[PDB]
RNA sequence: AGGGGGAACGCGGGGAAUUGAAACAUCUUAGUACCCGCAGGAAAAGAAAGCAAAAGCGAUGCCGUUAGUAGGGGCGACCGAA
RNA sequence: GAGUACCGUCGGUCGGAUAUCCGGCGGGAAGCUGGGAGGCAUCGGCUCCCAACCCUAAAUACGUCCCGAGACCGAUAGCGAA
RNA sequence: CUUGGAUCACGGGGCAGGGAGUUCACCCGAGCGGCGAGGUUAAGGGGGUCAACCCCGAAGCCGCAGGGAAACCGACAGGUCCGCAGCCCGUAGGGCGAGGGACGGGGUGUGAAAGCGCCCGGAGUCGCUCGGGUGAGACCCGAAGCCGGUCGAUCUAGCCCGG
RNA sequence: GGGUGAAAGGCCAAUCGAGGCCGGCGAUAGCUGGUUCCCGCCGAAUUAUCCCCCAGGAUAGCCCGGCCGGAGGUAGGCAGUGGGGUAGAGCACUGAUUGGGGGUUUAGGGGGCGAAAGCCUCCGGCUCCCUGUCAAACUCCGAACCCACUGCCGCCGUAGAUGGCCGGAGUAGGGGGGCGGUGUAAGCCGUCACCCGAGAGGGGAACAACCCAGACCGGGGUUAAGGCCCCAAAGUGCCGGCUAAGU
RNA sequence: CCGGUAUGUGAAGCCCGGGUACAACCGGGUGAAGCACCGGUAAACGGCGGGGGUAACUAUAACCCUCUUAAGGUAGCGAAAUU
RNA sequence: CCGUACGGCUAACCCGCGGAAGCGGGGACAGCGGUAGGUGGGCAGUUUGGCUGGGGCGGCACACCCUCGAAAAGGUAUCGAGGGUGCCCUAAGGUCGGCUCAGGCGGGUCUCCGCCGUAGAGUGCAAGGGCAAAAGCCGGCCUGACUGGACCCGUAACAGAGGCGGGUCCAGCCGCGAAAGCGUGGCCUAGCGAACCCCUGUGCCUCCCCGGUGGGGGCCAGGGAUGACAGAAAAGCUACCCUGGGGAUAACAGAGUCGUCUCGGGCGAGAGCCCAUAUCGACCCCGAGGCUUGCUACCUCGCUGUCGGCUCUUCCCAUCCUGGCCCUGCAGCAGGGGCCAAGGGUGGGGGUGUUCACCCAUUAAAGGGGAACGUGAGCUGGGUUUAGACCGUCGUGAGACAGGU
């Protein structure tokens, strides 16, 4: 027999991959060997639209 | 159909007519230390299909009668002709 | 120091199907075609924890026979040593 | 000369059949008053040999080549190519 | 090809050249030839005027004893008859009569045994050629397809990047 | 056996219900096609049993070549010893089949005098006598013809019989004509062994199997089937009778 | 398909007994998953009936008697691209 | 002493963060290796019979017995006619003795005596055959329904044979009977089956130098089955379909035949006010043609495969009108029925792919057939038989429909 879309997605072709080069970076917090108790302070400077997040991001 | 329990017949060891009890033969199953069964076991092993035929559900409506006749003076058994098919069979006096 | 090259011959691994059995599945085709690796002018083996049978031989390797035999096998078609 | 001889089990392979060889898994020795083989396993007797480390010529196979030959072809033949 | 071809059945424009029962291994038989209760050498060795020629080499295979699953046991170099050819007596016929046919006796297996089966009264082996069977591409041509390893998205399908 | 598919099995370099290229590969086939000089001697079969057998094979029958052995054999007929159940015929068994008569009354449904299932019958039945019809699965009878054996005729045979051994095949779609079963018939299935197949020549206008007749080569003559007005070789032939419709 | 598993069966291994001067071998016990069992699920696959009788002339049956299913085709549309 | 179910820990192992070093979380689970059972068209390899007046659905003529067919020896086929077996029986089997059946008549009432009775009954089960001091019924005793072995007939003629079946015997041990004699299942003809493998019985031979034990192999006999019965272990679609071939085999036109079909005839029942024949002509009997349809399977499987329509030419007569005549239940006008006659004519439209059939309005009348169902190297292209898709039914499904679009 022939294949399914289910089954062709699992190989990783341009017909199925994510175009992540189009997105803004990943969103993580901070590594906590740095945040022992120091309670960093920061300032927001921009709010932006990400095509891979279904949510705005902030710099 | 009715057969007696004891019958007076020729015993080829005593070489004369003695009295004989009538026994049916009870069927036992195959042994594992036999050569055919050994062959079968080693041909079933590994990656194969099935190497022999497998007829499932093959029988006659009526089967013949194995019958052994055992003397009383010596206690040795023997066969008495060929077999004959009947559906019912019961031993009596 | 290695690396790449070399018809056929060589050592080591992986491994089909057509076909035959007047179908076919165990078998056969066949450890074949083909694939991967490693060497040479030859390679590989080689000096008994062996063969044998009341007698004895004395490392390996090649030819001729043993022999279509012992023996394997839907005990079928067929395969097959020392 | 130890995960070795050996024992069970699985897969492959062999003529190797309850008696071939290779590998995986689980167990596993004695060690010179010692140990192995003798076609199912075990007991006894007798016969033969000392594994788990290494090297080794000669007789052999081939012919991308050479010499030399031929009840071979003779330009639609003979190698695909005189 | 067909029961059946002038056929409204197939092949058939003309000429020249090419073009289809081969080779091996085993088995059954024959037409000749050699030795003969024995026949025959293979690999190989030696010699030579060196791929021709000559001598050695019987390992092995067949045969001389068969029966039986096996253990095991282990036979008639002629006792009788009928009789073809040919020979002898003859005048039509009669006698001996190889080879041929039929009895009798024996070995063994099976069976208490008798009887039954195979076997026994000396001919095989070694070659050349031919016919055939079986297997190998196996008289010549013809498949659709099955398996293995490499090549391709300048066509066309889809996606990304930059226009 | 993978890709891509707004899904049509659509596209993947004029190739897609699984690409192209070399290899296994001179794959296999019981199916179609082909198979190269001359003369001479002999000369078939398409049918019984078995096969997932029915377009194919094996065992036998039917042809050929060699040899052994050694004296009978029988494709025809005459007489005899035996067997048989067909055609035809008939009703003696099985079973069917018209009607009229007697005799007895009933297995049973119609009624009346049924004073009450009877002494009386019904219309049926049962036994006989006449009358009229039948049989692939009937026979008290019964041919022609067929088979086996024995003896004689006749043929073959010592220039080698019946018979036996060894080897090489081909044949497993048959058809005309006569007989039988089935079928509205055409045809289907068998049987017989004369012909075509595998058979020239002479005639039927021509015709595979209907008649004559079986064929080395050169020549001569008489016949067969059938024909004799012209085509066309040979009679406008002879006697008796019929047809008027080109029958 | 899901869930539950008290109970039955259910392979290898392990344990007991017999046998084997050892093994093969025989018997029993333990015994998962699955099956069997009990339940939920139809915008899950699919399925959704017959024979009779009856009203003031005739017709028709609003009605009743029965045989019967897991349940007996609802609203609508209907000789239909389905007759 | 051996396992377990559960709770807990961190030090193996997995996760993350991080040059690293370590820190955090989980944790002896998981993952990894080896083994055992299940589920499993997700992927593969294959099978899915044959005969068959084409094939398929149906049946079994696919193993056996009897009668006919069947042609007076033997043999002889068809999807030929008519029926049966795939068992039962310790007696329904062996023998010995005694006795006779069904049906009816005549007595007696609702099994009793006598008689006639060739079998008109019965036989374990079909048909045929056999059988009367019996081969039937009534009884008494037994188990030859045994062992070891030879030869011959059939299946299967003539003429090949594996397995099965029957028959004539030798020897042994036995039964019945006074004896002779009979008895190797059922009066004869049906009731069943290879190789390999396994089970049972019996008593002997053998396992790699020798000898023991356990276990294995062999000879002989009996049994477990292949019904497609001289023996594979086994379901379907193709309209996307491919190859090799077939007129050995259908649909299509031809040939053959003519039951059916169209067109007719003989006879005279009866009907027609009465009157057999103006007209009609039953029931029964005899035919032509080849324009319907079937049956068969002789030609053609790549010649062409087709229906209707348009265009164009020609023929038959069994005559619709047009010409000429005869009978009438023919007053005239007309009608009905028949003879000669084929020179000419026989048209236009509505729905339907239609042919035919139906309808309208006119007309002298608006006939029926053949020519490869005339005519696609002449056109068209509506229907029908490809590949796309929809509905209804059938099917678990792939899918099908001589059902529609
Ligand atoms: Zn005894």
């Amino acid at each position: 027999g022939k294949s399914l879309i289910q089954q062709r997605r699992g190989k990783g072709t341009t017909t199925f991959r994510a175009p992540s080069h189009r997105y803004r970076g990943a969103v993580r917090y901070v590594p906590l060997n740095l945040v022992q108790e120091r309670t960093l302070r920061g300032v927001v400077e921009e709010i932006l639209h990400d095509p891979g997040r279904t949510a705005p991001v902030a710099r | 159909m009715k057969y007696p329990k004891q019958i007076r017949t020729y015993c080829p060891f005593c070489k004369r007519h003695t009295i004989h009890k009538v026994e049916k033969v009870k069927k036992r199953p195959r042994s594992e230390l036999s050569a055919g069964q050994r062959r079968f076991r080693r041909k079933l092993k590994g990656y194969t299909g099935f190497p022999r035929p497998n007829p499932a559900g093959r029988e006659k409506p009526v089967k013949k009668l194995d019958l052994r006749f055992r003397c009383t003076v010596c206690g040795k058994a023997h066969t008495r002709g060929q077999g004959f098919r009947v559906k019912k069979f019961e031993l009596v006096e």
